[PDB]
């Protein structure tokens, strides 16, 4: 039946197959595309100065040697052939705390197709740092972003490009934030240079800007008000030295 | 260029006192000070690796005393073989060595 | 005996990465739930615990077997070597099963190779709560839950008529709110991988207005009363009007932080800060009016005498109409 | 069939491979060869006594049983098979909670070379240990350790080395600097040997000598205390007959002087010493009370 | 707040397995920490223990050496956040004493042995901790027997006394409240027909 | 503290008027620093009660 | 938050041996090729296991199949409380434990002592 012939092509995949070597480990680079899914950013605190966003990560490659022709259909395997496939090192280079989250099994994705292009999402929790310049506060615009590079392998290894240049990061327009707004956002591609190569990375980079409501009605209002209720001293006659200095002292205090 | 004033430039000890050299760095120079000994004629040998650490072969009498700048090496009960140059060399940057001190009778 | 030769023939020749059915129709799932407690609804994150015990029953061909015994019951020994559906839930900021003692997971192969699977859930699910009408407000903040990696064309959800069932709703943790009801939803979202099934259940939480009364709307108009007090105390008495009003003024200013410390930084105006501000108004006022009072003393005597009897009814009228107003429009809206 | 040559000389390379015993077990001494990129030193907290940092700790040392001829030169292997050779069990000897970056597969890093030498990376963050002096607070300056050594390896069987000039080792990047109050000024790396009750190891210290910057201090404290003292010497130029306004100028100022002299030490560790910015504080307490 | 104390160690045992005895090298091997998944190794517990790991940078760290007569060491770099319930009757002039309970688990007196390895040197490194506030004035190594429902086990304590420093209260607390007090005396010297000046200053002080 | 200020005369209203105002003060903040200890709960409790006279005290 | 050594013990008759020894002390992961019963606390929040410095686990397999099995837990329980005579109040903070997957026809619970008498 389909499902013997399904059974028997991932067994002949999986069989007689290294993990320790990527696809094309002697000639061309392989090629990882990129697509992110951003489901929120969830706090963004200028104390710790850093984020925290949820996305769901996903990446394509072209594996020569998964590529079959009995069945027309994208199989869909189970999370934990992750484990016997061949994935690539991917790292974020500004986080702090990250989880694949484990409910109710581990939250990642991988799907093959009959052309041998491998998909490959996980659903990440990245606590990005991301230094802010406060000299501003709060009439000020923050750009902190997120690296995303190769530990592993160097550009002659592998190649990051995001899928559709414009398309594949989504959700940003959805995202509301308490205090902030996001402004637009920005994909670059480049590669970076360290003591042992160059190494690819791409960044995704929001620029926030920080409302003034609350801000205005919970500490701009009272100092007007409170250097207006100062101003009052002035009124009172020069002969009551009990009342103008205790309005004086008081708002000093406030 | 970390540079390295060994003193004294030129002295003279007779056989079988304590005799101290010294050797001030002008930058830090962490335990990263090695002490050779030029005889006439002949390549430097190494002594004292690290800032005290005798190298393979060196007598117990040629010891090391080390600190961020300023180092000494002491060669109790000298003997008549151990009249050479001593050249203090510092490799906590690239390496740049002191002028030397020669020891006579 | 022989139920370890039916488990041996159940595993000779399964493969746990293949779905029933991989390449013949849809896997239909049924799910059901048992809600034991709705944790505390923080605003300031914007989340809510809720612990659950989630259970999903679909069909399997290959754990078919025919013998005297009706059902098979496992524990979570055998978990591991079956195929398990990687539901997820698209809400949740962090959320874990239980593992004391033994993994909480409980696995039922019936005859025909209906499979039951039961697992305990503590999800810290995430729900932005509209935080207008404050604290007479009313939310509805769901917890959806979806397969990963297969889509719609390859696991199907579905609810069953009597799937999610509260408990006791009287040992629960929700302090500030009461809940009033829920409801079941099945849509299909669009994704870059492809079209999903996503199952959502809608809790309807009602906060009860108990303690804020307390914390802020009391305080806050026997602050305002305080002030209303200079209104009575004799005019030559400057120092204890000024001490009055400058003093009470300090702590409305306190508490308005206070209050607006309560829930999380919000642009825009609530209810309670709205109430808090209407009385730091309502203190400058009556202190720039003894300002002008003291001011006119000197010029004319009569002048101030009748302004003082007509802000001692002015007064609390515009407060009292004030409140009737807001209380009327945040209530019934 | 390059992946097929290639894994026949990986299954060549591992046959017989005992990942317990060191290269050159009873023969030699090993010869670690390490490096640090500190891609982001993180904020000191004063509190805790401690620092985090964000390092690229490479390892080198020569494996001869790991020695192989093929097409390619040197193999970028992966870094599950970093956990099938000996790898050094390096530890931070002043390390509270470090954790390796393991998101999204294990962040490592393997390199084998025809002739055996290894080079093995990590990329982790260490939440090192600080102890700071603070009778200058808060215009100290401090030098913030990192020693690492070997756990189990005496001096006998592992010996640790900077692969660069020592000066050169501890690269820190150019926009890696997360110090809010601090101020980082350089490195300072050294070698040493510690003796345990185990045995004599080899300890690799590193100082980065970090100068704090007074800016908040000066404008949440000493401008505070200024302008108290001088809003209290206001008070002799009132007139003599003003006795509440005069009491009430003196009781408020010495109530501000309490309230900023409690605030103000909330900041920092319960030491047992008193820094500069209390005798600022004592002093201008007493000038408020005279 | 918590009542309880975080430390650092580097514990380690040393028993005597007869079936890891080799006469044909000379030498201590000592091999990798991923071999201690093979042998047996004492089922030690902290009692008093909330949280603790064994570092796990950039390995787990735990040195497992055997020598040639069998004897087997097994060390561990632990972080024991251990629990200091105390009598704050007398804070800040308190001295305060909280243990480190090292009990075997599974293993009844009849089954392992627990002494402490040179009776007096076992546990160094007490001279040198250089705390903040308190100050380790003695410590003290005992070994008990405990006796629960299920047998008798071994139990050894390391028990600290530390004296907490006085500095600091002196600085922020008693100096302030002496002040405030002197503060409210001066309120005598204003003549008694002062109303609101002798008013403020009491109720200043009360509110400070 | 605040029923001490029957004692002071008649003519000293500022004196009266800081007794009253500053034991207004310390009992919000009193209530403020008593709920803070306990959850968010919709219902009144007995330490609350005291602290509701308490204030009508003061007040009073 | 309430530390306990929670201890089971019942009668597999497919553990009888005849040896030296009466009573196998063995070491705790041998409790992993057994069948351990899976209690579940019905209202613990987050309960932790200790693994300090080996699994704080026992297992005592007796000659005639009684066996024993320990676990030192930390079980952060929930108790429910009416702050109505705050703070004169008296609370019942209760710790139920029961059988995951296993109903009342399979796996019954039953104190080993007295009921006054077991915890
Ligand atoms: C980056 O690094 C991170 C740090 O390393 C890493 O996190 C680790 O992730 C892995 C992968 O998920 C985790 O490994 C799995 O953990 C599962 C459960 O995890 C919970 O428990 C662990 C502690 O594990 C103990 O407890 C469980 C439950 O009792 C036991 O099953 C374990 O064996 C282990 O028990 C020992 O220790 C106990 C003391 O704790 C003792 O009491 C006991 O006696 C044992 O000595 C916690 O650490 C976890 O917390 C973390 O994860 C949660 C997830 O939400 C986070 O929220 C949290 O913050 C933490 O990060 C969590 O609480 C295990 O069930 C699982 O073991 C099974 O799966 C593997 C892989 O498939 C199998 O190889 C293995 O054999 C097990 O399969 C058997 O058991 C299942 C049971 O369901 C059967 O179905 C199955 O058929 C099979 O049965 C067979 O064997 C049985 C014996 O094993 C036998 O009885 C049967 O009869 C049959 O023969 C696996 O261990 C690991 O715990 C994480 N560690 C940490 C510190 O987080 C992270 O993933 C890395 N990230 C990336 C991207 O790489
Ligand atoms: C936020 O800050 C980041 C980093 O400071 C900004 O990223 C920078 O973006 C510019 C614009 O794309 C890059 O310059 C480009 O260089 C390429 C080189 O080929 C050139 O072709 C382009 O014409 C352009 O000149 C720049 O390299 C890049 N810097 C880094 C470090 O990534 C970003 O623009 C800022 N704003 C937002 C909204 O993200
Ligand atoms: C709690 O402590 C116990 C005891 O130290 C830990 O058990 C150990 O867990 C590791 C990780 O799974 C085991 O290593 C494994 O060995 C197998 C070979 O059997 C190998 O195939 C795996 O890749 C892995 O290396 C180790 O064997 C095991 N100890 C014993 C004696 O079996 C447990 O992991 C600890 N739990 C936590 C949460 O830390
Ligand atoms: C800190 O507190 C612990 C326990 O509260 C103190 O340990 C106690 O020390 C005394 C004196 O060593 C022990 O008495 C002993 O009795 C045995 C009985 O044979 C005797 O052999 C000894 O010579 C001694 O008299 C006492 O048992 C022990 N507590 C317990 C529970 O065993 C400790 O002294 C305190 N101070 C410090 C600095 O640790
Ligand atoms: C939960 O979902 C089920 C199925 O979607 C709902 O059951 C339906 O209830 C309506 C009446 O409300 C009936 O007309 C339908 O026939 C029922 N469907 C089935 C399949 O039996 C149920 O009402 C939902 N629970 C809610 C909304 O609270
Ligand atoms: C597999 O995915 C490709 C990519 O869109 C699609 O064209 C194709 O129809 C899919 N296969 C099936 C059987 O749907
Ligand atoms: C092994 O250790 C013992 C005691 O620690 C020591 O006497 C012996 O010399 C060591 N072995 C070698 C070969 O040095």
């Amino acid at each position: 039946s389909n499902m013997s012939l399904v059974k028997e092509t991932v067994d002949r995949l999986l069989k007689g197959y290294d993990i320790r070597l990527r696809p094309d480990f002697g000639g061309p680079p392989v090629a990882v595309g990129m697509n992110i899914d951003i489901a929120s950013i969830d706090m963004v605190s200028e104390v710790n100065m850093d984020y925290t966003l949820t996305m769901y990560f996903q990446q394509a490659w072209r594996d020569k040697r998964l590529s079959y022709n009995v069945i027309p259909l994208n199989l869909t395997l189970d999370n934990r052939v992750a484990d016997q496939l061949w994935v690539p090192d991917t790292y974020f280079l500004n986080d702090k705390k990250s989880f694949v989250h484990g409910v109710t099994v581990k939250n990642r994705m991988i799907r093959l197709h009959p052309d041998g292009t491998v998909l490959y999402g996980l659903r990440i929790t990245t606590t990005a740092a991301c230094m802010m310049d406060l000299r501003r506060y709060p009439l000020d615009e923050q750009n902190c972003t997120l690296e995303i590079e190769s530990y592993g392998y160097t550009t002659d290894d592998i190649e990051f490009y995001w899928r559709g240049d414009d398309n594949a990061v989504t959700g940003v327009t959805k995202i509301e934030l308490p205090q902030f707004s996001i402004v637009d956002y920005k994909l670059i591609t480049k590669k970076v240079v360290f003591s042992t190569g160059s190494y690819p990375r791409l960044s995704l980079s929001f620029k926030l800007k920080r409302n003034i409501g609350y801000f205005i009605l919970q500490t701009y209002m009272p100092s007007i008000l409170i250097t207006i209720l100062s101003w009052v001293s002035f009124w009172i006659n020069y002969d009551a030295s009990a009342a103008r200095v205790a309005l004086g002292i008081t708002t000093v205090l406030t | 260029n970390i540079v390295m004033t060994q003193s004294p430039k030129s002295m003279s000890m007779s056989v079988g006192e304590r005799v101290t050299l010294s050797c001030k760095a002008s930058e830090y120079v962490g335990t990263y000070v090695s002490w050779y000994q030029q005889k006439p004629e002949q390549s430097p040998k190494l002594l004292i690796y690290g800032a005290s650490n005798r190298y393979t072969g060196v007598p117990d009498r040629f010891t090391g005393s080390g600190s961020a700048t300023d180092f000494t090496l002491t060669i109790g009960s000298v003997q008549a073989e151990d009249l050479a140059d001593y050249h203090c060399g510092q490799s906590y940057s690239y390496p740049t060595f002191g002028a030397g001190t020669k020891l006579e009778l | 005996g022989d139920v370890t030769v039916i488990l041996n023939n159940l595993l000779e020749g399964y493969d746990n990465k293949l779905r029933p059915d991989i390449g013949v129709k849809p896997t239909l799932i049924h799910t059901d739930m048992y809600v034991n407690s709705i944790g505390p609804v923080n605003a300031i994150n914007m989340e809510y615990t809720i612990d659950i015990f989630f259970a999903q029953t679909w069909y399997d061909r290959r754990l078919k077997f025919n013998s005297t015994i009706k059902v098979l019951r496992l524990n979570s020994n055998m978990v591991g070597k079956i195929w398990i559906p990687d539901t997820f839930f698209r809400n949740s900021k962090k959320a874990d099963a239980h593992w004391i003692t033994t993994p909480n997971r409980m696995l039922r192969i019936w005859n025909d190779g209906r499979v039951l699977y039961t697992l305990r859930l503590t999800i810290d699910a995430e729900c932005q709560l509209q935080l207008h009408n404050f604290p007479m407000d009313e939310h509805s903040c769901p917890l959806e839950f979806s397969s990963y990696g297969y889509p719609r064309e390859e696991i199907v959800y579905q609810w069953k008529r009597s799937s999610v069932e509260v408990g006791d709703t009287r040992s629960w943790r929700l302090y500030q709110f009461s809940f009033v009801g829920l409801r079941n939803t099945t849509e299909v979202v669009k994704t870059t991988s492809g079209d999903y099934v996503v199952m959502s259940v809608y809790f309807d939480l009602s906060r009860r207005m108990g303690y804020f009364t307390i914390q802020t709307y009391i305080p806050c108009t026997l602050i305002v009363v305080l002030s209303w007090v200079s209104f009575w105390i004799n005019k030559d008495a400057v120092p204890a009007r000024t001490s009055l009003g400058i003093t009470t003024v300090l702590t409305m200013t306190t508490l308005s932080t206070i209050a607006r410390k309560s829930l999380p930084k919000v642009s825009y105006v609530t209810a309670m800060d709205l109430f808090v501000s209407v009385c730091f108004i309502f203190v400058f006022s009556a202190l720039v009016e003894y300002g002008t009072l003291h001011y006119f003393v000197s010029s004319q005597p009569a002048r101030a005498a009748k302004m003082d009897s007509y802000a001692r009814i002015f007064f609390p009228t515009a407060f009292c109409l004030f409140n009737l107003v807001y209380w009327v429009s945040y209530l019934y809206l | 069939d390059n992946t097929t040559v290639f894994t026949r000389i990986l299954d060549r390379l591992l046959d017989g491979y005992d990942n317990r015993l060191r290269p050159g077990l009873g023969e030699r001494v090993t010869e670690v060869k390490t490096d640090i990129f500190v891609t982001s030193f993180g904020p000191v907290s004063d509190h805790d006594m401690e620092y985090t940092i964000d390092v690229f700790f490479r390892q080198s040392w020569k494996d001869e049983r790991l020695k192989f001829k093929g097409p390619m030169t040197v193999l970028r292997l992966n870094n599950l098979m970093a956990s099938k050779i000996w790898t050094p069990d390096t530890f931070f000897h002043n390390g509270k909670k470090s954790v390796a970056h393991n998101m999204t597969m294990p962040n490592k890093l393997l390199r084998i070379t025809e002739d055996g030498t290894l080079l093995y990376t990590m990329r982790l963050t260490v939440r090192a240990e600080c102890p700071m002096h603070l009778e200058d607070f808060p215009m100290d300056a401090h030098a913030c350790p990192l020693k690492f050594g070997s756990y189990a390896y005496t001096r006998a069987e592992v010996v640790y080395e900077w692969t660069r000039e020592p000066a050169r080792s501890v690269v820190v990047a150019e926009d890696g600097s997360r110090l809010n109050q601090y101020d980082l000024l350089g490195q300072t790396v050294d070698s040493g040997i510690v003796q345990s009750s185990t045995g004599e190891y080899v300890v690799m210290t590193t100082h980065f000598h970090l100068k704090r910057k007074i800016g908040y201090f000066v404008i949440q404290t000493y401008l505070p205390c200024i302008m108290t003292v001088i809003l209290s010497q206001v008070s002799f130029w009132l007139n003599r007959e003003s006795v509440p306004a005069r009491t009430v100028f003196g009781v408020t100022t010495v109530l501000t002087m309490t309230t900023l002299s409690i605030s103000a030490r909330n900041s920092l560790p319960k030491v047992a010493y008193a820094t500069a910015m209390d005798w600022f504080i004592a002093v201008c307490y007493a000038f408020v009370f005279s």
